[PDB]
């Protein structure tokens, strides 16, 4: 059930739900940032979805 | 010492803002909209601002990019 | 009045999330918070 909890948060919130409260973000939307963070723009995303 | 952040609000998002035959993703912050028009705000703050040419750069063409919403971007060029 | 009780454990406050195709949730507001760490 902790397992879940934890999963579960991750797909509906992304990183949010570890600082404060958590705050609800489409999954596509969260892999663009993810993308952001290694250091390539969110269009290359956008476009091979 | 620490930050958190508190009192959220619901809204609605768009990956991008279509304006003629382009795509326009964000530089960034999300594309957040209070009910009826368009603004481009910072991630863990709200700070609605103008979708002008500066907040946003621009690589598509209107077709690949689902979820896309029309909307028309501004520019501090055409004016002056 | 008083007595001993034996109850299950609770993982925790009952909480569901609102997860949408198009829905976020932006913050205007924060906190500063000081904890505390001994070793
Ligand atoms: C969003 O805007 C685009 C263009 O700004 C619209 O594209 C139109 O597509 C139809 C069908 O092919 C054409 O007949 C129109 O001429 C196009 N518009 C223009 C200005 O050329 C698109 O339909 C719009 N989407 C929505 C949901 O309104
Ligand atoms: C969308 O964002 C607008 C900000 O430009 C809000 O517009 C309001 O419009 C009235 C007049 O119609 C102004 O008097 C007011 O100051 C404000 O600019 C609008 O409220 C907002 N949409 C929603 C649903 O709140
Ligand atoms: C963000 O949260 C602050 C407290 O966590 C708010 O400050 C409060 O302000 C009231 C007066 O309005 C004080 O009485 C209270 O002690 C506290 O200092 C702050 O207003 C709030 N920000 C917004 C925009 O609501
Ligand atoms: C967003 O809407 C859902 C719908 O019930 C609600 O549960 C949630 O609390 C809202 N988010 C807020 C108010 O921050
Ligand atoms: C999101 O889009 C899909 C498209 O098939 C739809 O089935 C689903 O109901 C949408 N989400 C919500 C919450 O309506």
């Amino acid at each position: 059930q902790y397992t879940s909890a934890l999963l579960a948060g991750t797909i509906t919130s992304g990183w949010t739900f570890g600082a404060g409260p958590a705050l609800q973000i489409p999954f596509p939307m969260q892999m663009a940032y993810r993308f952001n963070g290694i250091g390539v723009t969110q269009n290359v995303l956008y476009e091979n979805q | 010492v620490t930050y958190v952040p508190a009192q959220e609000k619901n809204f609605t998002t768009a990956p991008a803002i279509c304006h003629d035959g382009k795509a326009h993703f964000p530089r960034e912050g999300v594309f957040v909209s209070n009910g009826t028009h368009w603004f481009v705000t910072q991630r863990n703050f709200y700070e609605p601002q103008i979708i002008t040419t500066d907040n946003t750069f621009v690589s598509g063409n209107c077709d690949v990019v689902i979820g896309i919403v029309n909307n028309t971007v501004y520019d501090p060029l055409q004016l002056e | 009045s008083q007595s001993i009780i034996a109850y299950t454990m609770s993982l925790g406050a009952e909480n569901s999330v609102a997860y949408s195709n198009n829905s976020i949730a932006i913050p205007t507001n924060f906190t500063i918070s000081v904890t505390t760490e001994i070793l």
